[PDB]
């Protein structure tokens, strides 16, 4: 404090009253607050200078929120990492959110700022002939670290399992690891002549991006996330042609490796005897001394007895010193074995891209650890104020359970109940009404619902196609186009099959009948899924997420916990409890009392070679 | 023509299928039910049911912290 006599009203905050910073004569330009308490910093974007300020924060901060007039960012350690990085010196950094603040930068802030950013780019990890190396320029760092002793100018060999731990523990330490490739001085790796198109036009978001990425010069290890549809794989490609070596991706499904070869092909000058797949039905490798090989997750982190085939292709990968890798759909490197693919790949530069950067354990905050720190945030109000992505109208249909249905829900387990609050008639009557409405209006709508059962007895129901994970692929592939071009199949009821990475025709509606429990990832990645419309171009357009749910149930719990992320990048779920149009529809599903009890009843109802031939 | 002690509450279904388990759970909640919407629940307790209302509607909001 600075002598600041207590008011009365500074009662309920919990030493959180920042009263004492005395507030600067030529505040109003300025455009910033800095919180002593944790960093956090308050820009107004209404004000004069406001952008000018919004760069430096987005390099030196991370954004909590970014709403429309008041932006919160966080002061964080990572993003003081990036900060020097890219050239920012400690004393510039000071002296700039000096200059553009109200009130002065507290004395424990600048404290912060000494802290994380001295002691940075000390211990390196280098890799020599697929051989880890943790460097120092100093020669005492290495006789400090006498705890986590793995060892197998000033450097020692690491063990290639054992870089996570070398990674937590330095991070631990004051002493954080820098991971940057300096692909510009790198020889011993073969170059690739790897560039993009000349018709190819990148957006100025995903440059700003890869500018996070490749500030310095040197390529650095992160993450990037990105909406779906907004070209995170032209990201990917731009990346792999700024480095120009060799390059491995990963995906989690086969059909997103073709994606990937397809737009690798498509968007830069790589010849296809570069490109590799490593799949079941294709496990040939580029013969060449450099080159772009792309697979699965699954495949490379395969601890059961694989192929011999498969086997000589690992250890080709494992033997060969790769300058990049591209791990699409990082938000699953943080399982169990999905970890371990950057440890059987010696790669330089580790390069995540996403969309949703969100697990519901805690494990998604190691992904610094394994691939390195989140380089760039995309603000998805900015990007659909852009028409880059679509404007959705996200909202929440309150059903409420009837009377019949609401007293079996609550002398019943948990199970049960996930079952039997989908299949409320409401439910029913409210999904009917908005695909009615919503292919009058020439909508292509999703119907997503984790339930099976549920997906089967609402099509049936609504007499609509359903695909599921048992539905043949021929006969998904078939559904799909008639969805993409047949006029009058516009409502497709999808399972967890259309949540995961699909190929799907471009869709202006989704209505969610039912979630897998509190799944952040499943809610963003199905608003995802609307996100990427040819319509955006339209002035006016809007696209359209219905989640109904069940009043008064855990529906309601798990639902709000889904919307949890969502309101973090700005959507706003307007809740529904009225549908004009409910008593004047021409036929309800399931009005009748006595056609709500069998549907009640229904659902309870749901729970030597001779001797060769004679054997 | 009898008078008892009672007091009438106006709820949808959900709330009435609610505190019907409140009477098997505890004894003196509820004398009779009356309609799908208007229960009889005794004075005494009223505003303890009031008191696991929202106690038993709060497992169904998500309070971050």
């Amino acid at each position: 404090p600075a002598d600041f006599v207590p008011d009365s009203v500074s009662g309920m905050f919990r030493s959180h009253d920042f009263s004492y910073l005395r507030l600067r004569p030529d505040h109003a330009s300025r455009p910033l607050w800095i919180s002593p308490s944790d960093g956090r910093i308050i820009l107004e974007s209404f004000s004069p200078l406001a952008e000018q300020a919004q760069d430096f924060l987005v390099t030196i901060a991370e954004p909590i929120s970014r709403p429309s007039h008041i932006h919160e960012y966080k002061i964080t350690a990572y993003s003081l990492y990036a900060a020097v990085s890219v050239g920012l010196e400690t004393d510039d950094i000071i002296s700039v959110l000096d200059r553009l603040s109200k009130v002065p930068v507290a004395e424990s802030i600048i404290n912060f700022i000494k802290g994380a950013t001295i002691s940075y780019g000390k211990v390196k990890l280098v890799i020599k002939h697929n051989r880890y190396f943790v460097e120092t320029t100093q020669a005492d760092i290495l006789q400090m670290l006498l705890n986590d002793s793995v060892i197998g100018v000033h450097s020692f060999e690491i063990a290639n399992e054992s870089v996570e731990v070398v990674k937590k523990r330095c991070q631990e330490i004051d002493y954080p690891v820098l991971e940057e490739y300096d692909f510009r001085n790198d020889h011993r790796n073969p170059d690739l002549d790897i560039d993009l198109k000349p018709s190819t036009q990148i957006r100025p978001y995903q440059e700003k991006s890869l500018s996070k990425m490749f500030g310095n010069g040197r390529a650095r290890s992160g993450i990037i996330v990105l909406p779906c549809g907004a070209g995170k794989t032209l990201v990917g490609i731009t990346a792999a042609c700024t480095i120009k070596k060799s390059v491995i991706v990963l995906c989690t499904s086969s059909v997103s490796v073709m994606q990937w070869r397809q737009q690798f092909l498509q968007w830069c000058t790589l010849q296809p005897e570069n490109c590799a797949v490593f799949t079941s039905d294709n496990k040939e490798m580029f013969q060449t001394e450099s080159g772009l090989v792309v697979s699965t997750y699954s495949m490379v982190a395969n601890t059961r007895n694989r192929s011999h085939d498969s086997q000589k292709v690992m250890d080709f990968l494992t033997g060969r010193e790769w300058g990049f890798i591209i791990l699409d759909e990082v938000h699953v490197v943080p399982a169990a074995m999905f970890r371990r693919v950057v440890s059987t790949i010696a790669a330089h530069a580790k390069l995540g891209l996403t969309a949703t950067l969100v697990r519901e354990d805690d494990k998604i905050g190691d992904l610094n650890f394994l691939i390195g720190p989140k380089l760039y945030e995309a603000n998805w109000m900015e990007l659909s104020q852009k028409g880059h992505i679509a404007n959705v109208q996200c909202a929440e249909v309150w059903c409420p359970m009837t009377a019949e249905f609401y007293q079996e829900y609550l002398r019943e387990t948990a199970r049960k109940r996930m079952l039997l609050y989908i299949m409320n008639p409401t439910k029913f009557q409210a999904c009917q009404f908005l695909i009615q409405y919503h292919e009058r209006r020439g909508d292509k709508i999703i119907v997503f619902s984790d339930n099976v059962y549920a997906l089967q007895e609402y099509a049936l129901k609504m007499g609509k196609p359903f695909i599921y994970g048992s539905t043949p692929q021929q006969e998904r592939m078939n559904i799909l186009q008639n969805f993409q071009y047949n006029d009058q199949i516009n409502t497709i009821f999808l399972s967890k099959v259309g949540d995961t990475s699909i190929d799907l025709p471009e869709a202006t509606c989704l209505i969610q009948i039912s979630s897998h429990y509190g799944s952040r990832r499943q809610e963003a990645q199905r608003l995802g899924r609307i996100l990427r419309a040819k319509r955006r171009n339209d002035e006016g357009f809007n696209a359209f997420f219905y989640s109904l749910v069940s009043k008064d149930t855990q529906e309601m719990y798990y639902s709000t916990k889904r919307q949890a992320f969502l309101v973090d990048q700005g959507y706003a779920f307007k809740v529904i409890t009225h549908l004009h149009g409910m008593e004047n529809i021409p036929n309800l599903a399931y009005a009748s009392p006595r056609e709500r009890r069998e549907l009640l009843q229904e659902v309870l109802l749901k729970n030597h070679p001779l001797i060769r031939k004679m054997y | 023509a009898r008078a008892r002690k009672g007091a009438l509450v106006q709820c949808d279904p959900s709330i009435k299928a609610l505190i019907l388990q409140i009477d098997a759970k505890m004894s003196d909640i509820v004398l009779e039910e009356l309609d799908d919407t208007h229960l009889l629940v005794n004075p005494s307790k009223v505003e303890f049911v009031k008191h696991e209302l929202n106690r038993l509607l709060s497992k169904n909001i998500y309070n971050p912290m």
